């Protein structure tokens, strides 16, 4: 066992349980659904739909009926270190929607001073107003030739700091100051079909990086199939063993409006706004597979390989009016013949680039063809002068018996009549 | 031999005055601009430059990541198609002044060569050479120019003296009279020629395990010719008598299903000639989930959908095989054998429905029909397909 | 640093999204996500239904807004396929799309006339639309054929409700201070274009949610980002003093709803990370406080088929359900480390701003979804989970 | 065996990183 | 003639990871005066690098991408038209061109159209918007960045049969090389009506206002091919004027140009075959492949590297170029291959790359 | 894919910077935060110690009588914490998308 396959085994295993150890404090302190509410993982609720029966919201009030059944004069004193001191109501507000940073407002009351090596009264200048709006007050001691606070209001506007004298520290940008105040399982994992390691759990059932308390070997065992899904888990009874394993099939995409990928910068998110994307309809259950109508996946152009914007998809339908290397391929074709007259190829791209233009299979559709070509390139004749090399494609083609006679006559009649 | 010396010389030095006042103006154009410099962050992963020489300092500064990008498989290039390929007297213009005269067989020479009876068009590229001539055997002043055209007119008429007099119409019924009074004196299909003898054994048709069709010009009334289908429903089915060869339908022929309908539309009853009319569906490109690139379809499909059909080069046995060796390098092998006459290379040209992979529990599959002498392939569904669902075929 | 910071949480909620869609075939009994071409800002069920006898699947029908740029928007009315009790197989149609004047910011159905949709416009102009009238296609042009325009506004909102027991009567809401209501049924059909009956204006801030009063129709309830909550009284003729006026919350107030069974209780949700549970007898007391949600919530609907039962959703992208008659209950440790007792169900399947949801009349515990993101979920809780 | 679970995961986690998780 | 070059090696800097370096190319769109900047590629690895008079060159920004896998190749540097600021342009095996902003210091803008890897890069030097990129994928591409598209596709069923290693611009922007190993030195145009309209219509291409797809103007006909100078492959090509100077792993230089002599650059037809060998310059060791040689922007001199060390320069102003005095330069430790050099606006300057991460420099005296 | 070196890096900094601060895996035990206190203020009638904790002021200065040897470390569940304050460990636990 080199070095080099280690590592690369420990970084493969480092990742994947990085992000969990990231995902664990984020589910834990924000959860993405209740474990409780899981089939196979049920044992963690502890209570029925029993009081449901009982219940009446009308009745609720009555409960919490029965459940309902100052001269601050802040002196100072001499601090503790190795001079002037002013007191200050700290209002601490709620987080307004507008706003990110909290509401906060420093009234200072006035300035003394005091030894070291005065007072101050508040006749209730509380000002919170009962307005749901003061979250907290505290009372800050600024100082000079260290700062700090304290919360003296609680969020139920009960008191913390208790009465008569009291001492706290400071900290500028041992010191301090003193005032007056008065109112068994087993992982095996295996990476090459090599038995790189061989552990035991510690804990009975207790997860190893999610950390959840199941009292069920089920429930972790479908946990760790369902979620945590980049490993691939097998247990059988033989003292519990449990077979980790990569899945290196994974299917690791953005999961959503994809044509968001292939903006300017790398992998932008157009939250700001709305944005167009294709339909789709994904149905999982019914009465408990899967089944995927639609398309959520990006495309690309055929001879470009661009990313295809989902705007245009049914619209300009590549593929069809077919391409100009093969007009080129035909015009430079025939060019190439040495022993062919000029009106001659002028009048074989024409009827090349006729025939691609409108397709024809049909023998007897022959005889509408010649009537379009007339009605599509006979002004453009008309300025080349191919008219005598027309009529004799008309009677080679009359050869092969693919048209009569007498349709070349109302065609020659018919472009005669408007070139004059 | 070597009296081109002083000339390359006096070349180059032209060519030095040429570029030195070139960069002259280029210098003038760039003084205009007045660009900013760059400007660096006051200095997680760490890059150092040490220095051999000694004398300088080494160099340190924080590193700077980059945003992340989606990367997609390997394309080779390549460019459309609709329509199969194949890689392997002067008689001047009667418009122009020096034109002479002409007999008929000289004239339309390079035309009736040219010209192809399965296609309608001219050096096509999948009919490398004609059949033979005989399929387009049937039973005042004078210039050569107007020679060549009476004769070839005369020709196709014998002698009907007032249609050329209306065709032409500068001249008259009485003139050409006059004149014409003193004139006198599993493998491919490839068509046959045997036009006095009937369909026998010798014939090539036999031989190929293959009937007859309209372009041979054998007997109209011979046995071995393919009659079409006389089906008015959609003959998808077993019974319909083309579907019991390969063969798809015929326009023609075909007179009951209405394959001879305006082909302007798209709502048709016959439900076969699809090959002919190209009623594919819209295909899309997107990177596949197994192994590199995919097609992906756009609309639903049901079980025996006519999806697409399979397109690119023709190619003898041994040339596909010298290719095949030649890409084992770079491992991608698109090739689709065909029959044992000729087999598709598309590495180079093609659709979307090469883009497919292989796996053992495909959706669709594959046909070869042969649509008026050409075998073609025909890309069907084995299977109820969703929309944006992968398509697979065994090759 | 902030966009990085918001490319590394979209990394985080694809990883979660991953975890949810492998993990959602043990929580509920129907799942539906589906992507509209254009986001939807707006979406509710109707009242009709139909059963085919032959098929398993019945059929229901939405109401759903839009919200697109440089484009027309199309007010959908659409269709879903939901299995009964047998039964993988359904999917979306888009039944008719009737071009709207600018964007839709709210849109509300008449419980008396189902076929009467009043819409909200980025303009002062509401307006109301009939399907039965109108063509199943939309027109190319653009030019919207409006049914029942109503003006009085100056702005735009989000707040409308049509009175459930008097046929006409319509209240709407704007943030220009205002709040006004419209009774149609006085006008004839020849007008097209009708004047505010009467402007409420009692607040002093951004109106954001007003709705009449279930059972009683001579009042109704209003909340706005005054971090007040008001009861007028529309026998009054004082336009404004309200009948009754609250500081019920500690932040801007969102949205406000009704119960369907009683009369009395009401709950509300604010961008104070809470909803709130009051009652229409004694507003001063604050009876509880739910507080699991992080973040400004948008929409709270009580439950049709059941009278104990809430909902709640905002910008954290996780749809919070709560059960009232779990509430105040002991249980577990480990039970209460995933979230209080009363919370019922945290559907996290989204993927960005939940901004509108709503329930079915007909059908039991199933709802449907719509964010900013093209997302349109629909889905049903397990029977083990409230059995 | 004598490596627990919980202990390869702290040092994998950490991946070198000096976080000092006792090894 | 004397040499008339007085060089001398005043720095040659090594760096931390010991990857082969692939590409370096200058700011020759800076201004007159300020300070100079260049800037080395490894495999994952850019970096930017001042110079001053003492020989300290003085690191100003390196970036790294989170691909560990990607090989990077070659870089350019590029002025904006309307913000004035520079951008350097980068690619690599993975298929992707990237476009960094070092003022931001961020991935401004990336375009991905190849399927592999990317050979080399250039820019339109009259029209600063265009970028022309060759790739492995036997074809050519060009981008327009101001509207943030594709203009056309310099390639097809015409272009090279194998791999295509390098192209380049003539210095007035209306005629454009190319040569892989598939022993061609194809020429193109983008002079004509259709290249011109073609780049005004991207130019004019906005997706919000429209609702349509960009119509991709292909080239499957290039107007002059050959098979006939080389017989191995073709590691770099350049324009002098209207002539092609070329090199091989045949170990020499090659100045050459369509036609006969007599022929003008401006009136070859797709059909021509015949060549006019004007000049060659000789050297030795330089088998292996991925191999360049570099020109200032008055076009006076020329340098190229071999894959021993011992680096080479020519002159140009001189006549008589098959007789011209050549310069070696040599030092007892440049003991790796190199693979680019590159001078700065003026010929005061010389930076040369290798294989062993060492970046070595040469200035006038 | 997509996850790549830009992310995982960043995402391994914070949570060694975070497992450093609270000291997870070695006192946690995976799931609880252990915080320390300190002596930051004291009143006198009755005692009486405010204790300020210390990784951050996420938690309020918290007021205790004459057990203080037991609040010396003090382990505590990441749900049981308040939510409205629980996001100063690692800004990008919970984040708004739109921002406006
Ligand atoms: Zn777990
Ligand atoms: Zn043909
Ligand atoms: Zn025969
Ligand atoms: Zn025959
Ligand atoms: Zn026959
Ligand atoms: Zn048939
Ligand atoms: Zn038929
Ligand atoms: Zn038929």
């Amino acid at each position: 066992h080199v070095q080099a396959d280690h590592e690369l085994f420990l970084q493969a295993f480092e990742k994947p349980t990085q992000i969990y150890r990231f995902l664990r404090t984020r589910n834990l302190i924000a959860p993405i659904f209740l474990h409780r509410t899981l089939t196979y993982m049920s044992h963690r609720n502890s209570r029925t739909n029993i009081k449901r029966k009982t219940f009446k919201v009308d009745d609720m009030l009555s409960k919490v009926e029965k459940m309902k059944g100052a001269h601050l004069q802040l002196t100072f004193t001499g601090f503790f270190h190795k001079v002037t001191l002013e007191v200050l109501l700290v209002k601490v507000c709620h987080k307004k929607r507008k706003d990110v940073s909290c509401p906060i407002r420093q009234v200072p009351t006035g300035k003394k001073q005091v030894p070291l090596n005065s007072l101050a009264v508040s006749s209730n200048e509380f000002e919170p107003s009962n307005s749901h709006m003061v979250k907290s007050y505290s009372l800050l001691f600024r100082v000079t030739r260290f700062v700090a606070q304290m919360t003296v209001f609680d969020k139920n506007r009960r008191l913390q700091l208790l009465d008569g004298e009291y001492e706290v520290a400071m900290q500028e940008m041992g010191p301090t100051l003193q005032f007056t105040l008065r109112w068994r399982i087993f992982y095996q994992f295996l990476y090459n079909n090599n038995t790189r390691q061989q552990t035991e759990a510690r804990d009975d059932l207790h997860c190893p990086w999610c950390t959840l308390n199941c009292r069920k070997l089920y429930s972790l065992l479908k946990h760790l199939k369902l979620c945590h899904s980049r490993f691939i888990f097998n247990y059988v009874y033989h003292p519990a063993r449990i077979d980790v394993s990569i899945n290196e099939c994974y299917d690791g995409s953005y999961a959503g409006n994809p044509q968001d990928i292939h903006r300017q910068p790398g992998f932008a998110f157009s939250r700001n706004g709305p944005v167009k994307r294709t339909p789709i309809t994904h149905i999982l259950v019914c009465r408990p597979r899967t089944y995927s109508s639609g398309h959520n996946r990006l495309y690309f152009h055929s001879d470009t390989c661009l990313p295809l914007r989902p705007q245009e998809m049914e619209v300009d339908s590549e593929d069809e009016k077919d391409p100009e290397w093969l007009r080129e391929k035909t015009i430079t074709q025939i060019e190439e013949f040495s022993d062919v007259n000029e009106g001659e190829k002028e009048v074989m791209k024409l009827w090349n680039l006729h025939v691609m233009k409108h397709g024809f299979i049909a023998d007897n559709q022959m005889n509408h063809a010649c009537m379009l070509f007339v009605e599509n390139y006979g002004q453009k004749i008309i300025k080349k002068n191919l008219c005598r090399n027309f009529m004799l494609h008309l009677v080679s083609m009359h050869d092969f018996n693919l048209i009569s006679i007498m349709s070349i006559d109302k065609a020659v009649t018919k472009l005669r009549e408007m070139q004059q | 031999r070597l009296q081109a010396n002083m000339g390359a010389k006096a070349l180059y030095v032209a060519n030095f005055a040429k570029v030195q006042e070139k960069t002259q103006i280029l210098n003038e154009e760039w003084k205009k601009l007045r660009v900013q410099p760059v400007q660096s962050m006051k200095p997680l992963k760490k890059c150092t430059i040490e220095s051999i020489f000694p004398g300088f300092a080494s160099q340190h500064m924080l590193m700077r990541s980059l945003n992340t990008v989606a990367l997609v498989p390997i394309m080779y290039s390549w460019s459309p198609l609709q329509q199969n390929f194949m890689v392997e007297q002067c008689t001047p213009n009667i418009d122009g002044p020096n034109a002479k005269s002409v007999q008929r067989e000289q004239s339309l020479h390079s035309f009736h060569t040219l010209f192809c009876r399965r296609c309608f068009k001219y050096d096509c590229f999948l009919h490398p050479f004609h059949a033979t001539p005989n399929v387009y055997k049937r039973k005042v002043e004078w210039t050569g120019a107007e020679e060549s055209l009476f004769r070839v007119f005369h020709g196709t008429y014998f002698n009907n003296f007032c249609s050329i007099a209306r065709l032409l119409g500068t001249k008259t019924c009485k003139q050409v009279f006059q004149f014409a009074v003193k004139e006198s004196l599993v493998y491919n299909y490839q068509p046959c020629d045997h036009p006095d003898r009937p369909c026998d054994s010798t014939c090539p048709c036999i031989m190929t395990q293959n009937f007859c069709e309209k372009f041979c010009q054998c007997n109209p009334d011979c046995q071995n010719r393919f009659p079409g289908c006389r089906c008015k429903t959609q003959c998808n089915t077993k019974q319909c008598p083309c579907y019991l060869a390969v063969r798809e339908c015929d326009p023609d022929l075909c007179l009951t299903c209405g394959a001879s309908e305006h082909w302007d539309c798209k709502v048709v009853s016959c439900k076969n000639c699809s090959i002919q009319r190209g009623l594919k569906k819209h295909l899309l490109l997107a990177p596949s989930d197994v192994a590199g690139w995919g097609t992906f379809i756009k609309e639903s499909v049901q079980k025996n959908e006519f999806i697409s059909e399979y397109c690119g080069e023709l190619i003898s046995q041994d040339e596909a095989d010298r290719r095949g060796k030649v890409y084992d390098k770079y491992m991608s092998s698109f090739l689709f054998n065909l029959n044992n006459d000729f087999v598709v290379d598309a590495t180079r040209k093609g659709n979307k429905i090469r883009f497919a992979n292989h796996s053992v529990n495909p959706n669709c599959y594959a046909k070869v029909v042969m649509v008026n002498g050409d075998h073609r392939i025909g890309i069907f569904a084995k299977r109820a397909i969703q929309a944006g669902e992968e398509l697979f075929f065994d090759y | 640093e902030a966009a990085f910071d918001d490319a590394v949480e979209e990394r985080v909620i694809n990883e979660e999204y991953k975890i949810w869609k492998k993990n959602t075939p043990f929580l509920y009994d129907l799942v539906m996500t589906h992507a509209l071409e254009w986001p939807s800002l707006t979406a509710q069920w109707l009242p009709d239904v139909t059963r085919p006898e032959g098929k398993d699947f019945s059929i229901h029908r939405l109401v759903l807004g839009t919200h697109t740029s440089d484009e027309q928007n199309h007010l959908v009315i659409a269709s879903v396929q939901l299995p009964n009790d047998d039964a993988v197989s359904g999917k979306i149609e888009i039944e008719i799309k009737i071009n709207h004047e600018g964007e839709v910011n709210r849109a509300r159905y008449m419980p008396q006339n189902p076929c009467i949709i009043a819409t909200k416009t980025p303009s002062s102009d509401v307006l109301v639309f009939d399907y039965t009238k109108h063509p199943s296609k939309p027109d190319p042009s653009g030019e919207c054929n409006p049914d029942l325009r109503l003006r009085g506004h100056q702005k735009e909102g989000y707040g409308l409700s049509w009175n459930p027991n008097l046929s006409g009567h319509l209240l709407s809401a704007s943030d220009d201070h205002t709040i006004c209501l419209w009774d149609i049924s006085a006008v004839p059909k020849e007008g097209k274009v009708v004047d505010a009956k009467t402007i409420f204006t009692g607040h002093t801030a951004v109106v954001e949610d007003v709705s009449w009063h279930l059972l009683h129709e001579s009042l109704f309830g209003s909340v706005a980002d005054d971090q007040k909550l008001m009861i007028w009284d529309t026998r009054s003729n004082n336009t404004s003093k309200p009948s009754h006026s609250v500081d019920a919350h500690t932040a801007e107030v969102n949205c406000l709803s009704f119960n369907p069974y009683s009369e009395f209780i009401l709950a509300t949700g604010s961008a104070d990370k809470t909803v709130a549970l009051w009652d229409l007898r004694n507003l001063k007391l604050k009876l509880h406080s739910f507080e699991s949600h992080k973040d400004e919530i948008f929409q709270v609907q009580w439950s049709p088929h059941n009278e104990t039962i809430l909902a709640s959703s905002g910008t954290d992208r996780r749809l919070n359900v709560w059960d009232l008659s779990k509430i105040g209950e002991e249980q577990s440790p480990e039970d209460a480390e995933d979230g209080p007792p009363e919370l019922l169900f945290i559907h996290g399947g989204h993927t960005a701003k939940i901004s509108d949801f709503s329930w079915n009349p007909n059908e039991p515990w199933v709802i449907c979804s719509v964010s900013e993101d093209n997302i349109m979920q629909v889905w049903q809780m397990a029977e083990n989970i409230y059995n | 065996r004598k490596p627990k679970t919980e202990d390869f995961l702290t040092f994998l986690c950490l991946r070198g990183s000096p976080a000092l998780p006792n090894s | 003639k004397k040499c008339k070059y007085s060089f001398k090696c005043v720095n040659s800097l090594k760096e931390d990871h010991n990857q082969p370096l692939f590409g370096v190319q200058f700011n020759w769109h800076s201004k007159e005066g300020d300070p100079l900047v260049f800037a080395t590629v490894g495999s994952n690895r850019v970096t930017l690098y001042e110079c001053h008079s003492q020989g300290e060159i003085r690191l100003l920004q390196s970036y790294v991408d989170a691909d560990a896998d990607e090989n990077f190749y070659t870089c350019a540097w590029t002025y904006d038209s309307n913000t004035s600021h520079p951008l350097l342009a980068v690619a690599g095996s993975r298929g992707i061109i990237r476009i960094i902003n070092p003022i931001t210091m961020q991935c401004i803008k990336h375009y991905v159209g190849h399927g592999n890897a990317i050979n080399e890069l250039k820019f339109h030097p009259r029209d600063p918007n265009l970028l022309l990129s060759v790739s492995k994928d036997h074809a050519l591409r060009l981008w327009n960045i101001q509207t943030d598209t594709l203009v056309a596709i310099f390639g097809g069923v015409e272009g090279h049969r194998d791999e295509v290693l390098s192209a380049d611009y003539d210095l007035l922007g209306e005629k454009i090389m190319s040569c892989g190993m598939d022993h061609s030195l194809k020429l193109w145009r983008i002079n004509s009506k259709r290249m011109m309209n073609a780049i005004k219509e991207s130019y004019d291409y906005n997706p919000n206002k429209t609702n349509r797809p960009f119509i991709s103007q292909k080239i499957h006909f290039p107007d002059f091919s050959t098979r006939d100078i080389h017989r191995n492959y073709v590691d770099c090509v350049r324009w002098l004027g209207d002539l092609i100077l070329s090199k091989s792993c045949e170990n020499a230089i090659v100045c050459w140009k369509p036609g006969k002599m007599e022929d003008d650059i401006d009136k070859i037809k797709p059909s021509e075959s015949n060549v006019t060998i004007l000049g060659r310059f000789d050297y030795s060791q330089c088998d292996i492949w991925y191999m360049r040689f570099s020109m200032d922007f008055w076009q006076k001199m020329l340098a190229l590297g071999n894959q021993v060390g011992k680096l080479y320069v020519w002159d140009l102003e001189v006549e008589d170029p098959h007789k011209a005095k050549c310069t070696t330069l040599t030092h007892h430790k440049c003991g790796a291959a190199i693979r680019q050099t590159s001078f700065s606006r003026d010929s005061s300057i010389l930076i040369a790359v290798c294989d062993d991460a060492s970046i070595w420099r040469w200035d006038r005296l | 894919d997509f996850f790549d070196a830009q992310t995982l890096d960043a995402i391994r900094h914070r949570a060694i910077c975070f497992n450093l601060s609270a000291h997870i895996e070695s006192l946690g035990k995976g799931h609880s935060v252990v915080f320390h206190s300190t002596v930051i203020a004291k009143r006198k009638g009755k005692i009486k110690l405010l204790l300020h904790w210390m990784p951050e002021d996420i938690l309020p200065d918290v007021w205790v009588n004459e057990e203080r040897h037991q609040l010396k470390t003090k382990v505590v569940h990441l749900s049981k914490l308040p939510k409205d304050t629980a996001l100063l460990l690692d800004p990008n636990i919970y984040r708004t998308m739109p921002q406006k």
